[PDB]
């Protein structure tokens, strides 16, 4: 399998646990003169005979411990208790020369940058696109109100990923040494981590349910649902913002009661992640049926017209290509390339690759449905001919 | 013929529109700028009026 | 103080908004359809059918005036200073019966009446007496009604607007019929007592979902007058977003004229001889080839206008209707479903 | 003989041409050079009236300048409050296709008309608290294009049957009939004294009528297409028209001939509405291109535009006070300008 | 004012020709679309032909194509109708009708019973 600093630190958690518990549980020897034991974030040196060396094996949490699982790190203390001071009044000397050693970390650093710029250009272009749909009052429709609700779900999702990456500044800690793994492990199981992570799980789940609302609403326009406007619109806001909470906070509690450590990452044996992934798949599997049925409508409206066999499929391609950012139909593709049973470093590389592409989805909707929209371009033209009267 | 009757009405209403008191244009247009230079100060749209006077401000 | 006046003027504004919203859920949930077309196009029969399935009374008023006009003429024949001479040597009780209807308490209007004058209509004396009976205050609509007597004789005759113009039984400038298909609500407006000049009141129907253009194919020049009217409607700046459902109505008659005898469409339309039945033609079972060509040549005359002018904002839905057809409602329902869908797809810029 | 009758007609009509041409000595634009222009006239949208479903076709200002009625093709009469924008009255009509509306000078009734060929009068203030239809004037064999109130029992209507009519509201009968137009009568404007009134029809001619006698006193020509709108000059000695030839003209009842032409080569759309300033110095016109131009009625120059509408500007008008200008349009919205 | 004066016509033998002229005054001829209309004895009005403002678009009814030809001189405000190979079925009063509005693509009521922008016509008997 693939390992990185993530799997090393998680192994350094249990190694510290199995030895700290056995540090006090181990009974003090019936003899005297013994050298005192400790743990220096690298190994837990046991009690040994003074005036001798320690035969402590190489720590099994190291990623390169698979090569030499018989070499021992050495430390010497004299009967006087001589933790030998190394160069120029330093820490006790030790001999680590028995076990001592592009990467998955650099693969993750590059992916983080290209979805940060993707989420930044999506954020910046959607703020402009939102100031345009709200600026001209002629561009106020029920579809335009669902679009702004979708514009916000992209802005909230893009910001919630900025908060997660800025809270734990992991982009500088990828090469953290041994004396920093406690500051990383304690930040993981803390509630501040689980709160930013739960905030991310909601905004991601809220963005997928605003792409489903965009599909269900567009389906009702073609399946002839002309029911009450306000009974239908506030039902869409109740789904684009409310249904996520029906399976997110019930997930936020099962990770709060039956989980001790971690930042609510995927469990070791249990399947508490199904509370989040199953409803997201249901909203993606249903939004794909809407996509096919709407495309079936567009081909029949083009068949009954009189067009050439060349541009009849070019217009169909432009229709299929501009409907994908609105319904998020590229998510059914990534829902099959993703490994649901992957854990740890393998999960982050598989997830950051999808995010490196889908982070540009908010920008694509802002240009297609706002900046090059036929009505918006005419709204900008009229607002300028009046300024020519001065 | 019905249009014969329609031709009896048409020129009857045309004879009445030939013998009328036609004043000059130099007199019809000079007395037009008199009603302009005598109601201008009463025209709220000709001259800008202060703000708090308009019930639409 | 007088800020109390605001309380009512805010409460009143509100007790109106809650009903204006109730009026919005019904207005936007109903499709408005303008029923245009010439009078003999069968539009009136299509309307009668639509009401019965899902203005007619004027027939009796047409009948009574026709009876008065015909009987009047028989008395006139005598009133002539040289009492006119009848070509039929014997009335055979035709003229005598006509006279026997004088100041009838009310006329039952049995068929023998019509048969009697149907024949007397071309009588040399009858025509001469009518020409003199001009001087005897002859009715303005008599000649027209006398020409239509066979059309009127049919029990299932239903008067055209041209007929209701000639008589004076039109007082209401517009006729409405609300019908519902598949629980959907449709409002159809048959324009009544308006002059033939439409260039002003046609602008009111710029927001209807579809204009139903009922046309008489068997009338091929009425048919050219229906083509210039379609062309001006399709090219009007205010009707540029209004779709037109085209109803080529009189299919049965088109077929008889074309199959039975040769009234050449070639006479009144020259390019018909150089026209071939289209490959996407779908002649129905037993449909003769020339009529299946006569149908599509008249259909392609209107489609030539909607393609040469339609820039992708309004569409045309031709149908080979017949006035008695029961499927006309469904045909209109399916075209309004297609119009609404094309409007939504253009808002999303998917079409 | 029709030919002789139609020949004495040119013998009679050609002499009217020379009677007015002899009266021509100096153009109005030629006698107005000692005065200064009015400069640019900027106005702003103070209010924006919302609540109409379909397009707005007509709006009459109130003398009170507090209320104004609006007619929209969705079958609704709505009386607004130009200061509070509150909906005072909402009248559900029995025929959605209406084309005009009027503000009675007494405020007790409102008028409206359209494709139903029935002028409906509604009692605003009945002594139980409900608006309902007071009277239906039946006649006119055509659409009602414009109706104006005289009092609570007399109202003048114009129809598509090329005639005008005076009515009696108590009985229901039609009092007078104005005939002579060969095209659909579009607009009418009562004079200040209401002794006279002018009417413009689809025959490209304006006719000055007499409500008292009933005969056409004068006939004015010079336009090239259907006159859609007409208004009286405040002094009563003139009137302006708006046609489909993208031109406004200022005639004169005394000189019987046209005095000024208000047109621009950039203007190619038809005029839908016209109105004068309270001093008559500014001629305001609504156009088909969604704009409203401000003309200098004395020098034929342009001095401002009211550009805030999205669809065709259908109606126009100035309050009796003389400050507010209301504009209706096919975008379902009314706007007060100042 | 809008005035249309038609000239030419009269009685002619079958198979002959005829040149109908329409002199316009009171409007800018170059801004309007023109038409030719006829009224057969004992029948309603029937549209014959039409020409655009500049002349780059000409139309005819389905019974005069090739025989009739319509032209206009915008510099002299004249509308022509060169008629050839006349039949005893083309006997009618021929009216010169103008389109209602200028710079417009449609002409709605040029053949109505009552239409203002139309001359008194000239009788053509064959
Ligand atoms: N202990 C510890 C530790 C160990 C090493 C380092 C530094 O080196 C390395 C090495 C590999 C990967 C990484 C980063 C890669 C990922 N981010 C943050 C992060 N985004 C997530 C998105 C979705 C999910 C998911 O399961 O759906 C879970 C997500 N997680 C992990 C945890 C869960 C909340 O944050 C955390 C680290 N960093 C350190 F910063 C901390």
């Amino acid at each position: 399998a693939t390992v990185s600093l993530w799997e090393t630190v998680q192994k350094w958690r249990e190694y510290r646990r199995q030895c700290q518990r056995s540090l006090t549980e181990d009974p003090p020897p019936a003899t005297d003169l013994f050298c005192n034991r400790t743990f220096d974030e690298y190994a837990c040196w046991p009690d040994g005979e003074p005036g001798s060396f320690v035969n402590v094996s190489c720590p099994w949490y190291l990623p390169w411990a698979s090569s030499v699982p018989q070499g021992h790190v050495y430390r010497f203390c004299t009967a006087e208790g001589l933790w030998l001071q190394k160069d120029n009044s330093s820490l006790p000397w030790r001999d680590l020369s028995e076990c001592e050693e592009s990467s998955p970390e650099e693969q993750l650093l590059f992916l983080y940058i290209i979805y940060t710029v993707g989420y930044a250009l999506s954020f910046s272009a959607l703020v402009i696109a939102s100031a345009i749909l709200l600026g001209f009052r002629h561009l106020h429709c029920t579809r335009n109100y669902i679009h702004l609700n979708l514009f916000a779900s992209f802005i909230l999702r893009a910001l919630s990923v900025f908060i997660k990456d800025a809270a734990l500044k992991w982009m500088y800690s990828t090469a953290a040494q041994q004396h920093q793994w406690d500051g990383l492990l304690s930040y993981q199981d803390s509630l501040s981590c689980r709160l930013v992570f739960l905030l991310m799980q909601y905004c991601v789940a809220a963005n997928y349910y605003w792409l489903l609302v965009e599909g269900v609403y567009l389906y009702t326009l073609l399946a002839f649902s002309v029911f009450s406007e306000q009974w239908i619109f506030r039902l869409y806001v109740s789904i684009g913002w409310g249904v996520p909470l029906l399976f997110v906070v019930p997930w936020g509690i099962v990770k709060y009661l039956y989980e001790d450590e971690g930042c609510w990452t995927r469990n070791s044996n249990m399947n508490y992640w199904l509370i989040i992934r199953l409803p997201i798949l249901f909203a993606i599997g249903v939004n794909f049926l809407i996509f096919v049925r709407v495309i079936c409508i567009v081909v029949s409206k083009l068949k009954a017209n009189l067009m050439c066999k060349t541009d009849i499929k070019c217009r169909l391609a432009k229709s299929t290509l501009t409907l994908i950012p609105l319904l998020g139909t590229h998510e059914v593709i990534f829902a099959f390339v993703m490994d649901e049973h992957a854990r740890g470093t393998l999960r982050f590389i598989k997830l950051f690759t999808e995010l490196s592409f889908t982070s540009f989805q908010g920008l694509m909707v802002a240009i297609l449905y706002c900046f090059v929209n036929n009505e918006v371009q005419l709204e900008f033209r009229k607002s300028w001919e009046r300024w020519r009267l001065e | 013929t019905a249009s014969i009757a329609q031709a009896r009405k048409l020129v009857e209403q045309l004879k009445m529109e030939a013998n009328i008191d036609r004043i000059k244009v130099s007199k019809a247009a000079a007395d037009l700028m008199a009603y302009c230079e005598a109601h201008a100060k009463e025209d709220p749209l000709l001259t800008p009026v202060p703000a708090s006077e308009n019930p639409f401000r | 103080d007088q800020r109390n006046e605001e309380k009512a003027q805010r409460e009143a504004n509100k007790k109106i908004e809650k009903q204006l919203q109730k009026d919005k859920q019904v207005y936007r949930a109903t499709h408005r359809l303008l029923l245009l077309g010439a009078g003999e196009s069968g539009k009136n029969t299509i309307v009668k059918q639509m009401r019965i399935l899902h203005k007619a009374t004027k027939v009796q008023d047409i009948k009574n005036n026709l009876k008065e006009a015909i009987e009047t003429i028989v008395a006139a024949m005598s009133n002539l200073v040289p009492p006119v001479e009848l070509a039929n040597p014997e009335n055979q009780f035709r003229v005598d019966y006509i006279l026997s209807v004088m100041n009838v308490p009310d006329f039952d209007f049995p068929p023998e009446f019509y048969e009697h004058a149907k024949a007397l209509w071309e009588d040399e004396g009858v025509r001469a007496c009518y020409e003199r009976s001009n001087e005897y205050q002859l009715i303005d609509c008599a000649q027209y009604f006398l020409d239509k007597i066979d059309v009127i004789k049919q029990a299932d005759y239903v008067p055209s607007d041209q007929d209701l113009l000639r008589c004076r039984v039109l007082t209401s400038g517009i006729f409405e019929t609300k019908f519902q298909v598949d629980k959907v609500n449709f409002h159809m407006f048959d324009v009544g007592a308006q002059r033939d000049e439409r260039r002003k009141w046609i602008q009111c129907f710029n927001d209807v979902t579809a204009i139903i253009f009922v046309v008489a194919s068997s009338s091929y020049n009425r048919l050219q007058a229906a083509l210039k009217l379609f062309d001006s409607i399709w090219n009007n700046k205010w009707l540029r977003d209004t779709s037109v459902i085209l109803f080529l109505n009189k299919q049965d008659l088109l077929a008889e004229k074309v199959l039975a005898g040769k009234s050449k469409i070639e006479d009144y339309f020259p390019e018909f001889a150089r026209y071939t039945t289209p490959e996407d033609a779908t002649p129905e079972p037993g449909e003769d080839p020339r009529v299946t060509r006569a149908k599509y040549f008249i259909r392609d005359e209107f489609l030539r206008i909607s393609t040469a002018s339609g820039d992708g904002r309004h569409y045309c839905y031709p149908h080979f209707t017949c006035a008695v057809d029961t499927e006309n409602i469904r045909r209109v329902f399916n075209d309004c479903r297609d119009i609404i869908q094309r409007m939504h797809l253009r808002q999303y810029e998917l079409l | 003989e029709l030919d002789q009758l139609r020949q004495e007609a040119e013998q009679l009509k050609n002499q009217i041409r020379d009677a007015r041409k002899a009266c021509a000595d100096a153009t109005l634009s030629q006698i107005t050079n000692n005065i200064d222009p009015v400069g640019r006239i900027q106005m702003r949208t103070r209010r924006t009236l919302r609540g109409h479903l379909a397009k707005i076709y007509a709006m009459h200002w109130g003398t009170d300048s507090r209320l104004l009625v609006s007619a929209s093709q969705d079958g609704k009469l709505i009386i607004w409050d130009s200061y509070t924008t509150n909906k005072v009255h909402a009248i559900p009509l029995r025929s959605s296709w209406v084309m005009t509306c009027a503000y009675a000078p007494s405020g007790n009734y409102v008028a409206c008309g359209g494709l139903d060929n029935i002028c409906s009068i509604y009692n605003l203030k009945t002594r139980e608290g409900n608006v309902r239809v007071s009277r239906e004037l039946a006649g006119h064999t055509g659409y009602l294009s414009c109706c104006r109130f005289l009092d609570d029992n007399q109202i003048v209507t114009s129809s598509g049957d090329t005639t005008c009519a005076l009515w009696d509201i108590e009985t229901g009968q039609q009092t007078t009939t104005f005939t002579g137009h060969t095209g659909d009568v579009m607009s009418l404007s009562l004079a200040p004294d209401t002794r006279l009134f002018v009417s413009g029809a689809c025959d490209a001619s304006a006719k000055l009528w007499d409500v008292r006698e009933g005969m056409c006193r004068q006939t004015f020509t010079g336009h090239e297409s259907d006159i859609n709108a007409i208004c009286f000059f405040p002094n009563g000695n003139a009137f302006a028209t708006g046609s489909d030839d993208a031109t406004c003209r200022l005639f004169d009842l005394r000189a019987d001939q046209e005095l000024m032409t208000y047109s621009h080569d950039n203007i190619i759309c038809g005029i839908t509405s016209v109105s004068f300033s309270k001093s008559g110095r500014l001629l305001l016109a609504g156009y088909d291109d969604f704009n409203c131009n401000v003309w200098d009625a004395l020098k034929a120059d342009r001095a401002g535009v009211l550009a805030g509408h999205d669809n065709r500007v259908s109606c126009l008008g100035v309050t009796d006070d003389g400050m507010a200008v209301a504009t209706g349009s096919w975008d379902s919205f009314l706007k007060i300008w100042n | 004012q809008v005035q249309l004066q038609e000239s030419g016509g009269g009685l002619v033998q079958p198979g002959g020709s005829l040149r109908l002229s329409c002199a316009a005054s009171g409007f800018t001829f170059s801004n309007y679309k023109m038409n030719w209309v006829r009224q057969a004895p004992g029948k309603g009005l029937e549209w014959v032909s039409d020409i655009s403002q500049s002349g780059a678009s000409i139309s005819y009814t389905g019974s005069v194509k090739g025989r009739f030809t319509i032209s206009r001189d915008n510099a002299k405000n004249t509308l022509y109708l060169q008629m050839n190979s006349l039949k005893p079925e083309d006997t009618a009063v021929y009216y010169c009708a103008r389109c209602p509005a200028p710079f417009t693509r449609d002409c709605f009521d040029v053949t109505s019973t009552t239409y203002a922008y139309r001359g008194q016509g000239t009788q053509v008997t064959v």
